[PDB]
């Protein structure tokens, strides 16, 4: 009973390369298999090609890449094996990819113009070549140019500009742009149009810590930082106030304004704890926020200067813990491993943060760079809930301070209740592009069919697409086998891991057995640009002075610059490009919507992004939905 | 001076730009280890920051990359920093501050600074006088420098500053720039809002719309004024459908068994529900992978079909069995609606299509059913067996015009057959009594074209209600008339009768599957698809707008098309233009034309949260006192707020007196500007808890001068709460000066600068020294004048000088004995002296006029010539004779001759 199977990603791609598994399992000689892309319903045959034969050299693992053309729209993926085929119906994105927009500025004074690039790249970020429609709308919300461009034969970047008039709406202005083939997925960045002069000095309001203890005596501590754009230290004079916000809503605490003289390129004012009580149960402001306004004025009244930190959250613990890391779904009596994420009040990681579960009792582990804690749990071969909480156990806190939360992980539901499971486990530590992998593959299965599993065959996800596909050897006996994974740029940022094995059991029935994990990597350049001096030598430059500036880069590559008054970034630093930004907008949109595992084999597939169907009738569920569930 | 560096010799810092080096590079560098490196020499600008380099690659193997900013510190040991202001008002007196920064770790430095004099800037520098101040800077600290202006005309003026020390090298000049703007208030006009839809009202004759420019008579002079031309576009449509829930056909997918007959039984709803799905589209809500199994039963039921095909391409219940007319013709039917579903051969089709007609049909046109099917239910209303001469050869026409396309080249007879079974459905449609007859009849005359007249409304008045077409008898007849009734509709294109049709027919909720439920089922949903197909769904918004403005050359063609992510487009005209639209095509667009301008203001102030009373009076070197009042403009006591300072050039506040003010409650001044001293605190701030709201809270202080000079620049004094910089209130003090108000003569918003000499000169003044001086190429008028009238006032006086002869006539068309206004400012009321009824001497420029003609009033410059010329009785005294002498042959020298060049 040779069974026929197929694995793609849950959502086909418009004008891009999606790959696509073919396999034979106990499978003899060649195998011939072809195929078919039809759109849903009826026939019109988007792609035809690709035709290969399965090899026993190959276990029968074979391969085909193929490219579409170019309500929701659908496609009918067709692959006969020999005789036999096998069609499933899958949904197409009409998202040709991303648009990325960078302008000069943060901000515009009407009679000035507006320099601004659209970056075009797929849903792989490389740069691709289609016709952009963009838009400019004032605050209001109305269009005031269009311009219809093509990014052929112009490695992605699509240069623009715009004179903004001398007569015009000041506030937040947008410039929003689409591909002509997808005019529902927008991409819009805001740029400010205000009457403004450049500033000579800036000014950061820094709190102590970045949250505020409601039961801390001492109150909010605010450092307010002042010097100028060229270096030097401020002398002057400042005034701050405090807020409560909750959430859009703000509240001035007129009683906590103060005025600082700016000594040194530095000064200290504190909000007590008294004054804040008043202005307003304490515990009733848990949730809220508070802000700091700062207004610096130099003893010479020649430039003042206006700076703000917002949102520091009021909470009763220094912490906050996530199982957004670890998967929902455990394996009867195999251990279970949690990634735990410990942030700070604002949202950022908390660095060196124990943890552990409920009791414990010796079972601990420590938070990392990255936030992450790596607990792992003993489990029953019950098919109850199993319920976990978690603390946070750092000392110099109390108990009270502590934070805490608990997640609910439900058990892999088995082929007919055959007990047949498989567990994928990773050492966690800041994966590197260049590192090796250690991923480990254990076996659960009584000894009665061991002897089948020979093999696993795993798919790697990345950026929403198959990076890579491999089979595990096994040999009769081997409960836990290792698989040396190379990490390579390619796997930035985040990377998904499915495997899963096959084999005729119970009563002469088909049975596939899966398992999924994902591994964050760190997250930078898949390359790298460095901007620096050519000089090899000197102090600071002097106004209208030559200067060499070294680029180092990637071969090939195409690179635009920009250089803007730090003075600007005073005003507004808002609405800037980052590579994080980017990275960003990618995890966002990825197909697999699950730290892993799944509720049934079926269920590790289409929650990680996969489609599995075989010559036996097991597949997977058919997704109706662009977007992940929730 | 000496042992510093002359002005001229300064080049000042011009290039201040917030953005620059947008540049696109290629790193095609040779690459090492796959590392190209680029190497670019870039001019850095005059700003002295910290620029920040944002770099950003896009690799057809590595993708986009945004590499991590790279920042510039671009600075200087001496410098200025010129704060300008973003814009100012034309004619408004505002202060500027120009800060000296010395950074050198311990040498002070004695430096001049000196503000360049610019035309259409209005301060103490001219084009014969500098303004310049000489200032020690202490090391390692700053020196705030006021300077105090007055723009006198709009657009991009620019300022101008220079600063050099003494004994050493060190130079630096900051030249910016800031936008002069005029006196208005924001104003948005509707010039024209014309519905665009040619057709309605728009005559046949494309609509013209003619649109006049916007008012402006109240617009600013010298302010520019756009057009937005928009072009909106309603869009509303919907020939709406309602298709019948997938969810309630569950029972229409059957696997098809039996014999000839009872195989295209099961067949039957299956083909009609894969069909209505894959129209509907509802496949999802269905759940999209049954269809694979609907298509493999549909493939079972068509191979099944094959074995009860006879060799004479024709087929019957069973083998042995004599063909049947009904079925192949059937057969045919469902074929012919199932290929794009399956793969349907055209030799068993197409025979069976041949069959019929070169068998089956009678000459003129019948066919005739010879053996009737065994399963008499599956036909429909053709067991009725009234008039099935006409039932049957309109089933018969349906199915042969249904494999039309794929049966041309293949039967060649069909043209011919075709026809002739019209020609016998057309004549015998008026004997018609069955309602069912009247519906598969009128849908195979209409598939030809073929139903008009009066046979069209017969058809047509056929229905009962305008909804039905029903017959008494079983309900499933008329689902099925109905249904051949709704396909007739929609092969005439009768759109209007139609919802109504199909409404009855979801009302009837019928989901097919049952007894003989073969036509019903394959009719009732082949014209529920075919009633999706037949839309249009809107309609079409095709216009072509053209746009005819009188200031551009070419015209402006606009084409709107549905199905296109916009139906908005504009455009913009900085000239107010009366100009004119043309439309033209299908749709109902609008057309809406907003000019935006600067209007006329009736003022403020404006301060608005602010008075502010400023007071300059002697004490009882020169030491005075400077009382400050002030109160807030609201309802509750104004919080911390500033009162910024500036000192009237080469004063000192009194240290005495600013401790007693700062140990004062509700006020502040830092311990820095305390131990200041006579050094440099030309600038000072006072703190204020507060301000009340009630009544004036006045402060005061006494000002010594440590450096005398002549011609002193006014105080300026600054109010402002904290929090708002934008309401704020500037009041200046001078000591002899109204109220800090440089000199200036205004009309309307016209101003000239008048801080100059107030006439030429006053050492022996000859005749000779007269002759040279009034024929100079400038001079225009001269005259012999005397004084009527002196008319004193707030700051410009005004001799009316009647002129009692003109030696040398100008511009000014002034016959003798007239009176002419000449201007003078308040300072020089003293220096001038003129007294009534005497006479003088007078020359000036043709620039100093003042007004239009033939109102001109004459102004008394800086090269006007004020001479007191003695009476008659006077020239008698024997000290008057030298001049009287000189003025009477002055006379004579210029009326004869004039000029010499
Ligand atoms: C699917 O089957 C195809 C063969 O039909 C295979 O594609 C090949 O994938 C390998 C690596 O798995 C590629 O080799 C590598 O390419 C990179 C650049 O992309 C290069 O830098 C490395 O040095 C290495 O040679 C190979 O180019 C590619 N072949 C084709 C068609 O271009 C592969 O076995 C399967 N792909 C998967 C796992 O999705
Ligand atoms: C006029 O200005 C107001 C704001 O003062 C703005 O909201 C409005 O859109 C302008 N009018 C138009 C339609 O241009």
């Amino acid at each position: 009973s040779p069974m026929y199977s197929i694995i793609t990603p849950n959502i086909l791609r418009l004008e891009s390369e999606e790959t696509m598994v073919l396999e034979a399992h106990d499978a003899q000689g060649d195998v011939p298999v072809t195929v078919t892309v039809h759109d849903f319903p009826g026939k019109k045959l988007v792609l035809s090609s690709e035709k290969t034969v399965l090899t026993p050299a190959t276990n029968h693992m074979g391969n085909v890449t193929f490219t579409i053309p170019a309500r929701n729209k659908f496609v009918t993926v067709q692959a006969t094996f020999g005789t036999q085929v096998v069609e499933k119906v899958v949904l197409v994105s009409l998202q040709s990819g991303y648009l990325f927009i960078q302008t000069d500025k943060t901000i515009y004074t009407p009679g000035s113009t507006v320099l601004y690039r659209i970056f075009t790249v797929n849903h792989k970020l490389l740069p691709v070549g289609r016709t952009v429609m963009v838009n400019i709308e004032n605050p209001e919300g109305i269009p005031v140019k269009q311009d219809s461009l093509s990014s052929q034969n112009q490695l992605g970047v699509l240069p623009l500009s715009w004179d903004i008039p001398e007569l015009v709406n000041m506030g937040q202005w947008k410039i929003r742009a689409y591909y002509e083939n997808s005019p529902q997925q927008v991409f819009s960045t805001e740029f400010e149009v205000k009457e403004y002069v450049l500033p000579s000095f800036e000014v950061i309001v820094e709190p102590t810590e970045k949250f505020y203890y409601i039961y801390n005596e001492k109150g909010l501590e605010v450092t307010i930082t002042a010097r100028f754009l060229y270096g030097k230290k401020v002398e002057g004079t400042a005034f701050v106030i405090f807020g409560i916000q909750d959430g859009e809503q703000r509240i001035s605490l007129p009683e906590s304004l103060k005025r600082i003289p700016i000594e040194d390129g530095s000064g200290e004012v504190v909000l007590s704890r008294k004054v804040l009580l008043d202005g307003v149960r304490a515990e009733d402001l848990v949730g809220k926020s508070l802000y700091v306004s700062a207004t610096v004025i130099l003893h010479s009244g020649s430039d003042m200067v206006q700076a703000e930190r917002s949102g520091i959250p009021i909470v009763t613990s220094p912490y906050q813990i996530h199982f957004t890391k670890t998967p929902k779904y455990f394996k009867p009596g195999m251990p279970f491993d949690l990634m735990v994420f410990v942030t700070n009040p604002d949202g950022s990681p908390a660095y060196r943060v124990p943890v552990a579960v409920q009791g414990e009792d010796t079972v601990q582990s420590l938070t990392q760079g990255d936030g992450v804690a790596k607990l792992s749990i003993n489990t029953h071969p019950s098919q109850k809930p199993l319920s976990i909480t978690v603390r946070t156990k750092k000392q110099e806190l109390s108990e009270a301070e502590q934070a805490t939360r608990t997640m609910q992980a439900l058990p892999y539901s088995t082929v007919g209740n055959s007990n047949n499971y498989l567990h994928l486990s990773v050492l966690r530590t800041e994966l590197r592009p260049g590192e090796t992998l250690n991923v480990n593959f254990l076996l659960r299965m009584d000894r009665a069919h061991e002897a089948k599993i020979r093999y696993y065959t795993y798919l790697i996800m990345n950026k929403g697409r198959l990076l890579k596909a491999g089979r595990q050897v096994r040999e009769p006996g081997q409960d836990l086998v290792v698989l040396p994974l190379s990490i390579t740029t390619d796997f930035i940022p985040s990377f998904r891991l499915v495997a899963y094995y096959t084999l005729i059991g119970a009563s002469g029935q088909r049975e596939v057995v899966a398992d999924s994990v994902w591994v964050d990597v760190k997250d930078s350049c898949v390359g790298s640009l460095v901007v620096k001096s050519g000089q090899s030598e000197d102090r600071q430059p002097v106004p209208g002075q030559q200067m060499t500036l070294k680029i180092e880069g990637d071969h090939g590559a195409r690179v635009v610059l920009v250089a803007v008054d730090k003075g600007v970034f005073v005003l507004n630093k808002k609405n800037k490009l980052t590579q994080s930004k980017i990275w960003d907008v990618v995890e966002k949109a990825d197909i697999g919507c699950t730290p892993g595992s799944g509720k049934d084999y079926a269920g590790v597939f289409s929650d990680a992004g996969l489609t599995f169907t075989s010559s036996s009738g097991q597949q997977t569920a058919q997704r109706a939905e662009l977007q992940c569930p929730q | 001076d000496e042992d510093i560096i002359a002005e001229e010799n300064i080049v000042s810092r011009s290039e201040f730009p917030e953005s620059w080096l947008w540049n696109v590079e290629d790193l095609k560098e040779p690459p090492k280890n796959g590392i190209s490196t680029k190497l670019m020499n870039i001019f850095l600008k005059d700003s002295i920051t910290t620029w920040e380099i944002l770099a950003v690659s896009m690799s057809d193997k590595k993708g986009i990359c945004v590499a991590d900013p790279f920042e510039v510190t671009v600075m200087q040991d001496f410098f200025i920093d010129l704060r300008l202001p973003y814009s100012v008002v034309r004619n408004e007196q505002v202060e500027i501050r120009a800060v000296l920064y010395n950074y050198r770790q311990n040498q002070e430095l004695k430096v001049r600074v000196e503000l360049l004099h610019n035309p259409a800037f209005c301060s103490l520098a001219t084009t014969k006088r500098r303004h310049q101040q000489t200032v020690t800077i202490p090391p390692k600290s700053s020196l705030s420098v006021p300077y105090v202006i007055v723009p006198l005309k709009t657009g991009l003026q620019e300022v101008e500053v220079k600063a050099a020390v003494y004994h050493h090298f060190i130079s630096d000049g900051v030249r910016k720039s800031l936008k002069v703007v005029p006196e208005g208030i924001r104003m948005n006009k509707t010039v024209a809002v014309r519905t665009l839809d040619p057709e309605r009202l728009g005559r046949e004759g494309v609509q013209k719309e003619d649109i006049p420019p916007a008012d402006l008579s109240d617009q600013v002079p010298d302010t520019e004024s756009e057009t937005r031309i928009l072009l909106q576009g309603t869009p509303v449509a919907q020939m709406t459908e309602d298709a019948v829930d997938a969810e309630r056909l569950k029972h229409l997918i059957v696997t098809p068994s039996g014999c000839g007959e009872e195989n295209m039984i099961g067949m039957t709803p299956t083909v009609i529900a894969v069909h209505y799905l894959d129209e509907t589209e509802q496949w999802e809500k269905f759940g999209l992978e049954k269809r694979q199994g609907a298509l493999e039963l549909i493939k079972k039921g068509y191979t099944q079909q094959l074995a009860f095909r006879q060799p004479s391409s024709a087929f019957a219940a069973f083998v042995k069995r004599a063909p049947s007319t009904w079925l192949t013709a059937y057969v045919v039917k469902v074929f012919s609606l199932a290929v794009n579903l399956i793969a349907i051969d055209s030799q068993v089709l197409c025979g069976a299509v041949k069959w019929l007609i070169l068998e089956k049909q009678k000459p003129d046109g019948v066919f005739q059913e010879d053996a009737p099917v065994i399963h008499q239910e599956m036909i429909g209303g053709l067991r009725n067996n009234n008039e099935k001469d006409m039932a049957l050869t309109a089933f018969v026409l349906i199915s042969l015009q249904e494999a039309k396309d794929i049966c041309e080249e293949q039967v060649n007879s069909l043209p011919g057959s075709i026809t002739k079974a019209g020609d016998f459905l057309e004549a015998n449609y008026m004997n018609l009594q069955r309602s069912y007859t009247v519906a598969i009849a009128g849908y195979a005359l209409a598939q030809m074209g073929r139903l008009k007249g009066p046979l069209l409304n017969k058809f047509l008045t056929t229905a009962k209600d305008k909804n039905r077409w029903e017959d008494p008898g079983k309900q499933l007849y008329n689902v099925e008339a109905t249904s051949y009734a709704l396909l007739a509709l929609l092969q005439l294109k009768d759109f209007d009768f139609v919802p109504p049709v199909v409404r009855w027919l979801n009302e009837q909720r019928y989901y097919g599957g049952g007894y003989g439920s073969t036509q019903a089922t394959f009719m009732v949903f082949q014209a529920l698809a075919q009633y999706q197909k037949d839309a249009p769904d809107h309609q079409e918004l095709n216009l072509d707008v053209s746009l005819q403005l009188p200031s551009r050359s070419s015209k402006i063609t606009h084409r709107i098309h549905w199905e296109s992510a916009s139906l908005l487009r504009s455009e913009e005209t900085k000239e107010n233009e009366g100009f004119t639209v043309t439309a033209e095509g299908k749709g109902q667009g609008t057309l809406s034309v907003v000019t935006m301008y600067h209007a006329k203001a009736k003022d403020q102030l404006t301060c608005n949260k602010f008075d502010l009373k400023v007071t300059i009076k002697p004490a009882p070197k020169n030491t005075m006192i400077l009382e400050i009042c002030t109160r807030y403009r609201g309802d509750q006591d104004a919080t911390m707020s500033i009162l910024d300072i500036s000192m009237m050039t080469g004063f000192a506040p009194d240290t005495d007196d600013l401790k007693q003010l700062a140990n004062g409650v509700d006020r502040y001044i830092s311990k820095y500007e305390l131990d200041k001293a006579f050094s440099d605190r030309n600038t000072l701030i006072i703190y204020l808890d507060k301000v009340s709201h009630s009544e004036d809270d006045c402060l005061a202080f006494k000002v010594h001068q440590y450096f005398n000079v002549e011609l002193i620049q006014p105080g300026a004094v600054k109010v402002y709460a904290y929090y708002n910089l934008e309401e704020s209130c500037t009041r200046f003090y001078h000591p002899e000066k109204e109220d800090g108000k440089l000199n200036k003569l205004c009309r309307d918003e016209l101003c000239r600068c008048a801080e100059e000499n107030c006439f030429i000169q006053k050492d022996k003044v000859t005749l000779e020294e007269r002759l040279d001086k009034a024929c100079e190429p400038g001079v225009d008028y001269v005259y012999k004048t005397r004084l009527v009238k002196v008319q004193l006032s707030n700051d410009f006086d005004e001799y009316i000088m009647a002129i009692e002869q003109t030696i040398k006539s100008g511009s000014d068309e002034v016959q003798v004995g007239q009176q002419r206004t000449f201007i003078s400012p308040i300072k020089c009321r003293e220096a001038l002296k003129l007294e009534e009824k005497k006479h003088y001497l007078m020359w000036g420029l043709s620039s100093d006029f003042w007004g239009e003609k033939p109102n001109l009033s004459y102004i008394i410059g800086k090269d006007t010539w004020v001479e007191h010329w003695p009476e008659e009785d006077e020239c008698q005294d024997e000290e008057n004779q030298k001049q009287c002498q000189d003025l009477g042959a002055f006379t004579e020298s210029m009326v004869v001759f004039g000029c010499p060049n």
